[PDB]
């Protein structure tokens, strides 16, 4: 269908509500303040439009099409121009249905929890423009404009970690949380520049095809070619959680639970897995990575699996365990058998996605028994049967950690069974530590 | 136009063109010539400038007018002088 | 000026000029589980907000809100440029000379004057705002001559 | 158009100023509204001239008129705008008129401080308008008093000391600026010689390019600050009013970068183009060192000194690595830092007077008392992060694209300098946040009284909204502030000789 | 002396809603052994990850059946460490053995003082950048500024 | 600081628009990356005259000069890679549309509305052959 020059209002589909609450929230403080419910609607609903959008958007692709893009030029001056403009292809409708949905359902989700709170619509407002940014990253034709929303989803992830912004951990957090991502987007900058001087474009289009086929014998560059792309796979891998930079998500989760269930689904593993499964038309000539990139995988997968042991916090022990989640994509990204690691972070989105939002609302039921207070409650060793008190969340509970820990009827199943024979059939090398953590996160 | 790439493992194809302001440059800046409105937002009252808990006015006198303690010492030898 | 002295030197880098997260007297008490429902609308609230700088009072208003109304229609049924920044200048003349002929209030001078027996009053109020050039109080010469009654 | 703009636009605020002395009116009422009129009309007609009488597509002289001074020595009232000068004309005009509104609340002098405004005012045009070099230097030097009265009158708790320091620092650096005049003055006066324009033929010897370059870059290193030449700005940065640093670490500055582009990379290319490699990596390594000092300092206020220092790298390396970009990228940067440093000095000057603590371990959770200060303040460091949207983005990474595309370098230091340069990205969020964190996070007492705290005002919040709109709406579209053809032309002589 | 009921009613909306999704979402790569079904014309056995580029397998059958092997495996020992005994699925006659003839306690308690105390420590990792680089930079701006 | 190893496309007075200071990347001898690269930099100037066809050309003349440098270099550095038969057609081409870009420059030069369009007219029609003589 030709439904695409009209698809360009996705990324910029919630905005016209930010702006235009972000201004009542300075300049009018105590009017926006007093219509606190009701800011919830004209966004749910605007952000709503855009998945409905998408499936229509994506439906078309199941159905067999071409993919799309359109380029504008942003820049004519003295002897270069600089472009914009987004692609839709079959990963993109993946990652937009994947943001999407679990963004209109977080909202909802939100206007449940913070609903004793004080900073309601500042709360509302950070988290439309986290979206809208994510929105605009998942959509995005040369790097350069994938490096200008990267750092914008790294800012907002920053402002969300310390959003109370007074609890002197949030306090301590947020910062740890902006750097680790800021060396992050220095190695991908870096990475960007690097093939920008080796090819000269920017745009996928060019850059696949000359990395590929034509570039010079060795004349140093071919050092520079396998350097290069290691910076962007150090990105990469710092947006994400794996073994050399992983410092920031078990402490990043002191922030408000459905943000906790918003950076754990939505971006942690989007902007990490995203741009690595959009590049790897370019990897298939380094040996070398392929080989590094399936060594980091299992090497965070284990090391995120032997640490959810005897971690006393739910809201702590929930990431080590997407943490080590997180190793088996990017293993599978390391063989070439994506089309199963994409099955595996869509069931792994919505199958962690569930157990935060149930986590949170067990802190907030015994939250009125232990007194206020983090490590007094959430702490499941002083916490521990809760099946007669409450079971319309628990029974979600059980049935998403089941999918989680791998049942063939339940989800979370047909996806690390694939990946797994697919470890298997590479070598046994670390076919074995997969086939063994797959036991341990069961347990 | 409409390139049409049959690229090596997808099944690309584009449509890009070019865009600029054409002169509008002038006319963005003669309308933030809206400084030319910083009149109203500056008759308004001071936040506290201006209040009573405020006497001073330089860019270290109320922070270090702080020399009351020299007259006190003056008033310490003439209380003593009396 | 008694100004007690200080002890057993803190942190460098104290995480956040706090009380340290043990003592934090209450876990949620401070920012989140605290709110209710009072009160007071939304615009009865809008136009009693601009109302405290009673920014303009009379014509000077006038001239300051129907101005950004013909500043945007201008980039459109066009006019020359020249006249549009005569508007603007003419504008940027009347507006001072009705604000610099308003009167004048306490905090408005000199600290060293700001400070008076509460003579001040008198002095200043219905005494400066009823001349022109008479200087027969030109006490700016700091010794605390104070040449009034 | 032969009715004499750029004469006014320079003769009007000193002369219009100074109707202040000789005016017994008040003690500070009318001589706020007197000034802040003055200082509109100058911004109207600012834009006026530059909006239907500007090309933006010749890379000649626009507006010129010339007159006969002195006649002994040739220095005529040559004056004429181009297209590098009027980027900074115009963010000049608008930064100073919005610093002598953020300089309301004044009632010391009220008298003297405002007409010292204006002369700064004048001065500042006039050496971004100038046209004949000894003119230019008279504004350059016009300029030295006003500022050394401002410091020495408000601001700081040790403002003498600073204030000497700047003012005798300043005035020996000129003394290389002359050194230069004197020099290519007398060579070949009869060949006009003091006419900007009608220097660009001039064929110099060899071992007399080097002198008079190097005459000319030390006065711009101290004038910009370069890393050798650095210790005078904490001081007369860290002790100066808001007001006054506002327009000093956001113009003044920007003068060492204005100069060093109009009369080195101009009329000295064979003495610049064996210079630039050494400009680059000093550059380089100053990105990095001015960060790695600044973490260390304690009090805010040279924090943010520092961290303007800092971003004094990119235009330094943008001036080297001789592309149409990478010159043309630092235009953007020295525009986009005008605006981002002296909001920052504002804030930070504003929010000081209020709790009067400077050593950064003191200050408690402020976010409770007022919220706008807390906004407006986060929000431009990121701002000065180089987070994308915002203009501090766009301006550093055309610097990288000018960097990388440089003829003037083969492959080796093109990488590793790259790299010393993006670590400025990691380093530079680990001393802006460590500040965000112990100022205003954390919850301190329990500061409930409303006294001595007090959130910004109508006047303040608007100079902060007014000032961070143009941030935006440069970061957005960068082509509002690449209206420049005349690096077409300005990149045109160096660009075949040898080597 | 309280309880711990219920939360409000819109916090169990989203949970339910995406429950929903957590159990149809397996139907996309529902399996390669014929799909399932022979009616059901909604994309049976051409699973629906067709978007991506351009009896069952007895190999795969017993990879699967090695996997939920470990995966019971697990739960199991979950269930004796862990699980309540007033259930029918703590046999419990075993862990009336299993401390009565508990051979190796003396040692397999110092595992246990072991692997506790490295997940406390954070996986010690946390700390090195800490000793080393946070501490680093701390005194690389105090060489800078002497 | 750059030169010309088939000096056929200078015509009387060798020199054109060509801007000198534009960096081309090295894509390697090979008559494969160069009529690609001229291929998708000649696809620039169609999509030229979309927006900026009208509306105060004053940044055409800014932009043309540009993607078309990298044609005038890159079609050199293809017209040497090729066999002796297929170099006078390729050649004949060549002239023809380095040709066509002056002609468009000096119009659009002048600021018109009508020549401009009637000009690009005949840089389209030889430009849209480019992209299959490929
Ligand atoms: C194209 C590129 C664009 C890039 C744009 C980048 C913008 C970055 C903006 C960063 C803002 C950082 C704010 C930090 C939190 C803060 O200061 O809040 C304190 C105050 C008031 O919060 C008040 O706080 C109250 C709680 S309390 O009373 O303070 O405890 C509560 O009522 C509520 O939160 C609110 O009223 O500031 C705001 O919340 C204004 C929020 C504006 C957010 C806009 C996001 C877009
Ligand atoms: C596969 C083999 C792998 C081998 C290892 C590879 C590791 C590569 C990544 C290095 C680890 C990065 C962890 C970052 C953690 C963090 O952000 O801490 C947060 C702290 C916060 O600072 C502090 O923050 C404090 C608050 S708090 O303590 O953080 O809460 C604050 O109080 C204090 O003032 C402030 O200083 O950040 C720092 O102190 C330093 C930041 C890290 C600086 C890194 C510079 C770039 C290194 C490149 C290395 C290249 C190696 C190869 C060279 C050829």
């Amino acid at each position: 269908e030709h439904t695409y020059q009209y698809a360009w209002v996705i990324p910029l589909l919630p905005l016209p509500v930010i702006m235009s609450m972000g201004f009542g929230l300075i300049l009018i403080p105590t009017a926006t303040k007093n219509l606190r419910r009701i800011w919830a609607f004209p966004s749910v609903l605007l952000l709503s439009i855009a998945m409905v959008f998408s499936v229509q958007l994506s439906i078309q692709q199941i159905n067999g099409s071409s993919i799309y893009q359109y380029l504008w030029s942003w820049t004519v001056n003295n002897d270069f121009s600089l472009e914009f403009g987004y692609l839709i292809d079959p990963l993109t409708s993946i990652m937009l249905i994947l943001i999407t949905t679990v963004g209109i359902l977080v909202l909802i989700y939100s206007d449940g929890y913070m609903s004793h709170d004080e900073g309601y619509l500042r709360f509302f407002v950070y988290i439309s423009f986290f979206n809208t940014s994510m929105l605009g990253l998942v959509t995005s034709s040369n790097l350069i404009q994938i490096y200008f929303f990267w750092e914008l989803v790294g800012m907002c992830s920053y402002l969300l970690i310390g959003f109370w912004f007074t609890r002197p951990i949030a306090a301590s957090a947020c910062q740890k949380a902006f750097v680790t991502n800021r060396v992050g987007d220095f190695g991908l900058l870096l990475g960007i520049l690097g093939f920008f001087w080796i090819t000269g474009s920017l745009e996928f289009r060019d850059l696949f095809q000359i990395a590929n086929n034509w570039i010079p014998n060795n004349g140093i560059n071919s050092l520079l070619t396998t350097l290069c792309a290691f910076l962007l796979f150090l990105g990469a891998v710092a947006k994400s959680a794996q073994f050399p930079l992983h410092v920031w998500l078990p402490d990043a989760m002191e922030g408000p639970t459905p943000i906790s269930a918003l950076i754990h689904a939505a971006t942690m593993v989007a902007a990490g897995i995203f741009l690595l499964a959009r590049l790897l038309p370019l990897f298939i000539s380094l040996p070398l990575i392929m080989s590094f990139i399936s060594l980091v995988g299992t090497i965070t997968l284990f090391l995120g699996a032997t640490l959810a042991l005897a971690q006393r916090d739910i809201k702590r022990s929930l990431a080590y365990s997407t943490m080590s989640q997180l190793g088996y994509m990017m293993l599978a990204l390391g063989i070439g058998s994506y089309q199963a690691a994409l099955f595996h972070l869509i069931t792994h989105a919505y199958s962690k996605a569930l157990l935060f939002l149930g986590s949170g609302s067990v802190i907030h039921s015994m939250e009125p028994l232990v007194g206020y207070s983090p490590d007094k409650s959430q702490n499941m060793v002083l916490m521990g049967g809760l099946r007669k008190y409450i079971p319309i969340t628990r029974t979600t509970f059980l049935w998403g950690t089941l999918s989680l820990c791998g049942i063939p009827p339940l989800a979370c199943f047909w996806s690390k069974d694939e990946i797994l024979s697919n470890s298997w059939l590479y070598s046994p090398f670390f076919g074995i530590i997969a086939s063994f953590t797959a036991g341990l996160t069961a347990f | 136009n409409q390139r049409d790439w049959v690229v090596t493992k997808s099944i690309w194809h584009l449509s890009d063109t070019a865009i600029k302001s054409f002169y509008t440059f002038y006319a963005m800046f003669t309308v933030w010539g809206v400084c030319f409105f910083a009149s109203m937002k500056a008759s308004m009252a001071d936040p506290f400038y201006d209040s009573e808990h405020y006497r001073g006015q330089g860019g270290d006198g109320t922070v270090h007018w702080y020399y009351d303690r020299q007259e006190d010492i003056e008033a310490t030898a003439r209380g003593d002088l009396l | 000026e008694p100004d007690l002295q200080e002890d057993p030197i803190d942190k460098w880098r104290t995480n956040g000029v706090s009380p340290e997260d043990f003592v934090y007297g209450v876990y949620d008490g401070h920012h989140t589980y605290d709110e209710g429902q009072e009160k007071k609308g939304f615009w009865e609230d809008v136009s009693e907000w601009y109302q405290e700088a009673e920014p303009p009072q009379g014509f000077q208003a006038l001239i300051s809100w129907s101005f950004p109304p013909a500043v945007i229609l201008g980039m459109a049924f066009d006019v020359p440029g020249e006249y549009l920044y005569i508007g603007a200048a003419i504008f940027i003349v009347v507006f001072c000379i009705i604000e610099m002929d308003k009167p004048d209030k306490p905090h408005n001078f000199e600290p060293e004057i700001y400070m008076m027996e509460r003579s001040k009053r008198d002095k200043l109020i219905a005494d400066y705002n009823s001349m022109d050039i008479w200087d027969f109080n030109e006490k700016y010469g700091e010794l605390w001559d104070f040449t009034v009654n | 158009s032969y009715f004499p703009w750029l004469t006014i636009l320079v003769v009007l605020p000193i002369f219009a100023g100074s109707l202040i002395f000789f005016l017994p009116h008040k003690g500070n009422k009318i001589v706020r509204w007197y000034t802040i009129s003055i200082c509109l009309l100058e911004f109207l007609l600012m834009t006026y001239a530059f909006c239907y009488h500007f090309q933006l597509e010749d890379p000649l002289i626009q507006l010129k008129e010339d007159y006969k001074w002195i006649d002994v020595f040739d220095f005529h009232w040559r004056l004429g705008i181009d297209g590098l000068s009027l980027g900074s004309i115009l963010l000049t005009g608008f930064i100073t008129t919005l610093a002598t509104l953020a300089a309301w609340p004044i009632t010391r002098n009220s008298r003297l401080f405002y007409f010292l405004m204006l002369a700064m005012y004048s001065g500042q045009i006039g050496l971004f308008s100038s046209r004949d070099l000894l003119l230019f230097f008279i504004m350059w030097e016009l300029e030295l008093i006003p500022v050394y009265l401002l410091l020495s009158m408000w601001g700081g708790k040790r403002r003498l000391y600073s204030a000497t320091k700047f003012i005798l620092y300043t005035a020996g650096g000129s003394i290389f600026f002359l050194i230069g005049v004197l020099g290519m003055g007398l060579y070949g006066s009869n060949e006009p010689g003091l006419d900007l324009e009608r220097l660009i033929n001039q064929s110099y010897p060899a071992t007399l390019e080097i002198l008079l370059y190097f005459g000319f870059l030390i006065a711009y290193a101290v004038k910009l600050p370069i890393i050798p030449l650095h210790t005078w700005l904490p001081d007369t940065h860290g002790e100066a009013h808001y007001s006054t640093c506002m327009l000093l670490a956001g113009i003044l500055l920007k003068m060492g970068a204005y100069g060093l582009i109009r009369i080195n990379m101009e009329l000295l290319p064979h003495a610049h183009y064996l210079f630039s490699p050494w400009l680059v990596i000093i550059g380089a390594i100053q990105i990095i060192y001015a960060a790695s000092t600044s973490l260390g300092q304690r009090n805010f206020k040279k924090r943010i000194a520092y961290s303007s220092v800092s971003h004094m790298g990119f235009i330094i390396i943008g001036i080297g690595s001789i592309t149409n970009i990478g010159l043309n990228g630092a235009i953007l940067q020295i525009l986009s830092h005008g605006f981002i440093g002296a909001t920052l000095f504002f804030l930070a000057g504003t929010a000081s007077d209020r709790m009067r603590l400077v050593y950064l371990e003191e200050l408690g959770g402020i976010s409770i008392p007022m919220p706008k200060i807390f906004t407006m303040f986060s929000s431009f460091s990121m701002a000065s992060l180089a987070l994308p949207g915002m203009s501090g983005f766009v301006a550093e990474l055309v610097v990288f694209f000018g960097l990388i595309t440089s003829p003037k370098f083969l492959l080796m230091p093109k990488a590793l300098i790259t790299f010393v340069m993006a670590i400025g990205m990691i380093l530079t969020p680990i001393y802006l946040l460590s500040m965000l964190r112990q100022m205003f996070y954390g919850y301190k007492l329990f500061n409930v009284p409303n006294a001595n705290f007090v959130d910004s005002g109508p006047r303040e919040l608007f100079i902060l909204i007014c000032i961070f709109l143009p941030v935006i709406g440069i970061g957005i579209y960068p082509d509002f502030v690449l209206s420049l053809s005349v690096d077409r032309v300005e990149a045109l002589l160096s660009n075949y000789y040898p080597k | 002396f309280a309880y711990p009921h219920e939360t409000g009613n819109t916090m169990l909306f989203p949970l339910l809603i995406l429950l929903l999704f957590t159990l149809f979402i397996g139907f996309i790569g529902i399996s390669f052994d014929n799909g399932g079904m022979d009616n059901g014309i909604a994309e049976l056995t051409i699973l629906s990850k067709w978007l991506t580029p351009s009896v069952n397998s007895y190999e795969f059958i017993t990879n699967a059946i090695s996997s939920v092997t470990l995966a019971i495996f697990g739960l199991f020992i979950a269930y004796i460490f862990y699980g309540s005994a007033y259930s029918f699925f703590q046999n419990l006659d075993l862990i009336n053995s299993f401390v009565k003839r508990n051979p190796k306690k003396e040692f397999l308690d110092q595992v246990k003082k072991n692997i506790y105390s490295w997940s406390y420590n954070r996986g010690y990792i946390d700390i090195f950048y800490t000793r080393v680089f946070t501490l680093g930079i701390r005194g690389l701006t105090e060489l800078t500024e002497f | 600081k750059i030169r010309n190893k088939e000096i056929n496309n200078g015509e009387t007075g060798t020199r054109s628009f060509v801007k000198n200071g534009i960096y081309m990347a090295d894509i390697g001898p090979s008559f494969a990356a160069h009529a690609y690269r001229v291929r998708s930099s000649a696809f620039d100037l169609l999509a030229l005259e979309d927006l900026l066809g009208k509306e105060a050309s004053n940044y055409v003349n800014k932009y043309l000069r540009l993607k078309a440098t990298f044609i005038y270099y890159d079609f050199d550095k293809l017209i040497t890679a090729a066999d002796p038969d297929a170099k006078p057609p390729l050649l004949d081409l060549a002239n023809r549309l380095f040709d066509s870009f002056e002609k468009l420059q000096a119009a659009v030069t002048t600021k018109d509305d009508t020549d401009i369009g009637s000009c690009y007219a005949d840089t389209k029609l030889i430009l849209q052959e480019v992209m299959t003589r490929m």
